[PDB]
């Protein structure tokens, strides 16, 4: 999964698809945080 | 940056009083010293906490973590 | 005004955010008019050459006369930059620091 940079539209991209937004057509794409929260210990 | 919850020196709590403190300044048009003493802030360290606070949370809030320029 | 042409050949105005994030260079383009003239004279030995106007290429009447000459960097907030006339809400939506 990913997310747009202007409108923050929800997008899914493959390993070959162009790195663009479908609605706004921008070239800046952000990831999405790990949906499953993972517990950790600081060592 | 939101108001500190506790006083760094005497352990007291000042976090909840910020909203009510802002009320006295323009609704009642009081001065700063009397407003500070109206809320039980008597040691000058608590007065230091409330008096010299820069509230930066109202500027980040008009903004998004995506696309700042330079 | 500053703008960028991608590898695909598409042209879009460049803004400081994209230059910062994408490692671009904030700059614009320069256009200069060029005119050409050809003179021809009969080289008679012992006499001064007298050239006469024959051909003059000047495309001032068409947009093709503007010869592209290069790209010039732009300093922020100067006259050309988009930031010059931006209000506080304009700076926020473009995400400037006021």
């Amino acid at each position: 999964k990913y997310i747009c940079a202007e409108c923050s539209s929800k997008l899914s991209l493959s390993r070959t698809d162009a790195v663009r937004c479908k609605d706004c057509g921008h070239r800046i794409l952000l990831k999405a945080r790990t949906k499953r929260l993972v517990q950790f210990e600081a060592r | 940056m939101i108001v500190p919850v506790r006083c760094f020196s005497c352990g007291k709590v000042v976090g909840d009083k910020w909203e009510s403190y802002l009320n006295l300044l323009q609704e009642d048009e009081l001065d700063e010293g009397t407003a500070l003493s109206r809320l039980g802030l008597k040691r000058y360290c608590c007065r230091r906490m409330i008096l010299t606070h820069v509230d930066l949370i109202e500027k980040f809030l008009r903004y998004n973590p995506l696309e700042k320029r330079d | 005004k500053p703008m960028v042409n991608e590898s695909d050949g598409v042209t879009h105005a460049l803004y400081p955010q994209e230059a910062r994030l994408r490692n671009l260079t904030y700059s614009s383009g320069l256009f200069v008019d060029v005119k050409k003239r050809t003179y021809e004279a009969i080289d008679v030995p012992g006499r001064e050459l007298k050239y006469e106007l024959i051909a003059e290429e000047s495309e001032d009447d068409s947009e093709s006369g503007k010869v592209f000459i290069g790209r010039l960097p732009i300093m922020l907030r100067s006259k050309n930059c988009y930031l010059s006339e931006a209000t506080e809400s304009d700076l926020y939506k473009l995400k400037e620091c006021p």
